[PDB]
RNA sequence: UGCCUGGCGGCCGUAGCGCGGUGGUCCCACCUGACCCCAUGCCGAACUCAGAAGUGAAACGCCGUAGCGCCGAUGGUAGUGUGGGGUCUCCCCAUGCGAGAGUAGGGAACUGCCAGGCAU
RNA sequence: GCUCAACGGAUAAAAGGUACUCCGGGGAUAACAGGCUGAUACCGCCCAAGAGUUCAUAUCGACGGCGGUGUUUGGCACCUCGAUGUCGGCUCAUCACAUCCUGGGGCUGAAGUAGGUCCCAAGGGUAUGGCUGUUCGCCAUUUAAAGUGGUACGCGAGCUG
RNA sequence: UCCUCCUAAAGAGUAACGGAGGAGCACGAAGGUUGGCUAAUCCUGGUCGGACAUCAGGAGGUUAGUGCAAUGGCAUAAGCC
RNA sequence: GGUUCUCCCCGAAAGCUAUUUAGGUAGCGCCUCGUGAAUUCAUCUCCGGGGGUAGAGCACUGUUUCGGCAAGGGGGUCAACCCGACUUACCAACCCGAUGCAAACUGCGAAUACCGGAGAAUGUUAUCACGGGAGACACACGGCGGGUGCUAACGUCCGUCGUGAAGAGGGAAACAACCCAGACCGCCAGCUAAGGUCCCAAAGUCAUGGUUAAGUGGGAAACGAUGUGGGAAGGCCCAGACAGCCAGGAUGUUGGCUUAGAAGCAGCCAUCAUUUAAAGAAAGCGUAAUAGCUCACUGGUCGAGUCGGCCUGCGCGGAAGA
């Protein structure tokens, strides 16, 4: 269903994060359980024309990272002031 | 044209802390100036009439923060 | 024209208006406008365009002005010098940040509430644009 | 050496409130009465000086409760010291420092002296 | 023993006018001008409650906003106080077009004559007298009009006062 | 003339005919020591007694108080006998 | 106001305090010379401490919006005189749940700034004390955080740095405060920074891919419109997408109306219901009003591309002064 396939963060700041989302992408985090923390980037496009099903935020989303696929649910979500773009999101891992 | 009001003002006392911790001192030397006890005297520290702690042993200026209200207090180190 | 009732203080200093939004998001209705430039916007300017959207609504539903005035402008009159003290106080106006949202509203339909923002944005210097709520 | 109790401290908001019910062989509290020697600007409400009839009823203390108060990551954001820029009432980039709030989570305190009462 | 409060306090002991004025200075500091900004001034534009027999645009337009000129009233004191004569009137004109007429058109709540508004267009023209020193204005009579501005609010080494 | 807050840019200091307020005192106790004590506000019951006193209990913990204007402090209490 | 021969070295200020003082003066801050002095001073790295300014927030002091708990009032719809059935484009204490603002609000809280302790490297002791001599207390601009003003002024008041004052050269046409860069002297020597390489005027009419049709470049806003590329996302699809055009487009029904004849072009309400092969008491409309046309809704021919909302760079009009 809702599959995103993303990447590793290579580093991380808040250069890193204008780079990203100055190159049609954006930051992610994936938090939870007892594994470390997860940084990710994932494309704007993609991501932005899911975020408007009402799904989206309601049932399980599958994330895939070199492979391994995680199913995790989108906790909050940041978005630009005064722009329709996504800042930051965040992703309990269930 | 008009008048205002306002106008007065009043000299600055120059308060605030002088030594900054971590300084050796002598006996005597005032530490810290103040309206209220906002740092309370600790070891060798003692309080003036206008709540100025100054110290009566020298050694090392040290901040910290005890007590049950989490209260800074000037500690003087006889090191 | 809406202000505050008392204050501690009459005069204030001018300050600089710089930095981002705090409320950019509908909580209360379903569709918004949210001012995407930087401005001050004055109470004469906040009714102007409450009087408008409410007679275009015909007031089938609700309305939030979520900004309020009040910083208050002072200028001094005509033809006088400068200095012998700061000037009475003339208006009222509230500091908007990029981002912020003005007005909101719910139960009228995306037509009717587009249709009404449309011509309620014109009464303020600041552009502003058209959002609708969302799940977070 | 392990049980809990008392006194003095460190640590003073994961160390504090609400709810559930236990503790007395010890220690504490409740309590008896009181001319003393002391006390109330009226009364043993408080200090006390003579004690153990009873109770753990209020306290005090102990065990669990996620209803609260709090501690609070990673990531993100705001801010900026330097240099270089734009459309310069404000903003962009290369750089380091990177908040506050809010998530994930943690959590029903640890600890040092003697002083006894307990099994050993 | 001093509200020496003008409070680091001239002496125990102190108010004004000068257009009859004079001296040394300042554009360090004003008034007329020039420069800078445009609150105010003039003009243009944006959305639309409506007026307009229904009908928002033929004409206007509340509640609000964005701009242009320097163009009145305003702010600064940047050139000038070892001198830049400012009001008004006569003669002499130029330039701008946000055009009074003439010229060419659109819309009209434009039947015709005659009107309202808007665009282009500066080639030319655009009063005479009473009042007060006038600018401004009132009135009387004509014209197509007796248009608005800058030129040190033009011009006194061209004239009066 | 002096003092308190902000402008005053997280040491000190820092201007305007800037924004806001006070001071030209009182006290032989309103000081020293010792001992003791802890409000503002609100709720319930009660003879006058009442939106209000003097009482008894409870909620709350400095939201009271500082001889004074403001700032900083005060529970060991700088607050009250 | 003026102050007359030369060279070398160093080299500031227009700030604080006081002043019948503000254009003077005195002390200090700043300068020069001489004598002494300590790893004295400066840069960088590590360590300790103070913050309470940005930012953030509403635990406190003020302000403010919408909800629930509520006492309920004010024109009631209805009686039309009622208790008022009841909410009447209204207001409404605490308590809770959210949303904002504050220089004189902080339960929190940076960078930088400043002090001290340790360490290498560098700097002509650049640091401090005393004595002789001055000068000076009219600063301006730009960058940064601000008061005041209109976040207007080549305006004014504060704090830091740079510049000129006290400074030549190159660049922006000229243009002290902008940028590069610090002029011992002499050179028919080379390199580079700002800034450019079509000619004035010196060096790419250089190379690789795109945008611009306005000369934008080579002045400006709100707003407005199939200019033009890009990015996705939409819906209509040989079950034939959209515009030609061939045609239909009805009755009870001149619908209660209101009258002006109203049958859609005067009206509140109606676009109810036969066939709907299809079929709007009809949106335009001449008009005293119909009596007429077209379109809405469809099927007759086509035959492959369309329909309109965002993130984007350039460009267009708003743009009129002597
Ligand atoms: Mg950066
Ligand atoms: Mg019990
Ligand atoms: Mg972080
Ligand atoms: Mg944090
Ligand atoms: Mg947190
Ligand atoms: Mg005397
Ligand atoms: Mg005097
Ligand atoms: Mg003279
Ligand atoms: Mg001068
Ligand atoms: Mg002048
Ligand atoms: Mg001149
Ligand atoms: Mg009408
Ligand atoms: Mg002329
Ligand atoms: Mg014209
Ligand atoms: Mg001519
Ligand atoms: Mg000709
Ligand atoms: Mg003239
Ligand atoms: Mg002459
Ligand atoms: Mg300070
Ligand atoms: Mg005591
Ligand atoms: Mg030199
Ligand atoms: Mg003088
Ligand atoms: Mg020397
Ligand atoms: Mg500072
Ligand atoms: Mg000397
Ligand atoms: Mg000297
Ligand atoms: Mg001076
Ligand atoms: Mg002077
Ligand atoms: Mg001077
Ligand atoms: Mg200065
Ligand atoms: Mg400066
Ligand atoms: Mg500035
Ligand atoms: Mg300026
Ligand atoms: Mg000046
Ligand atoms: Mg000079
Ligand atoms: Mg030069
Ligand atoms: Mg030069
Ligand atoms: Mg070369
Ligand atoms: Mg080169
Ligand atoms: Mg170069
Ligand atoms: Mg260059
Ligand atoms: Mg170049
Ligand atoms: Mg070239
Ligand atoms: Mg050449
Ligand atoms: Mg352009
Ligand atoms: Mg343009």
């Amino acid at each position: 269903m809702f599959t995103i396939n993303a990447e590793v963060r290579k580093e991380q700041g808040k250069g890193a994060s204008r780079r990203l989302r100055a190159a049609n992408k954006f930051p992610a985090i994936i938090y939870g359980g007892k594994e470390a923390p997860l940084a990710i980037e994932l494309d704007h496009d993609k991501v932005m024309n899911m975020q408007a099903k009402a799904e989206f935020y309601s049932e399980v989303l599958t994330i895939v990272v070199d492979g391994k696929e995680i199913k995790v649910k989108a906790q909050d979500v940041q978005r630009h002031p005064y722009k329709p773009k996504l800042q930051h999101i965040d992703f309990v891992r269930a | 044209g008009g008048s205002t009001r306002n106008g007065r003002d009043s000299e600055a006392k120059r308060l605030g802390v002088k030594r900054f911790g971590g300084e050796s001192v002598l006996a005597g030397s005032i530490i810290v100036r103040q309206r209220g006890t906002k740092f309370h005297a600790g070891a060798n520290v003692g309080c003036g009439r206008d709540h100025t702690l100054f110290a009566k042993a020298d050694g090392k200026v040290k901040f910290e923060v005890k007590g049950p209200k989490n209260r800074k207090f000037i500690s003087i180190e006889a090191e | 024209m809406l202000q505050p009732k008392r204050t501690k203080f009459r005069k204030m200093h001018k300050g600089r208006n710089r930095g981002l939004a705090q409320g950019t998001d509908v909580s209360f209705g379903s569709f918004g406008l949210k001012a995407v430039g930087r401005g001050r916007l004055t109470a004469r300017q906040i009714e102007a365009a409450r009087r408008a959207m409410t007679r275009a609504v015909k007031r089938q539903g609700k309305i939030w002005i979520r900004v309020f005035p009040d910083k208050p402008i002072t200028e001094k009159p005509l033809a006088v010098r400068m200095g012998k003290g700061k000037g009475n106080v003339e208006y009222w106006v509230a500091l908007i940040q990029p981002g912020k949202v003005l007005y909101e509203m719910d139960g009228v339909p995306e037509e009717l509430a587009r249709e009404a923002f449309k011509l309620a944005a014109a009464k303020l210097p600041i552009k502003t644009t058209f959002v609708t709520k969302t799940v977070m």
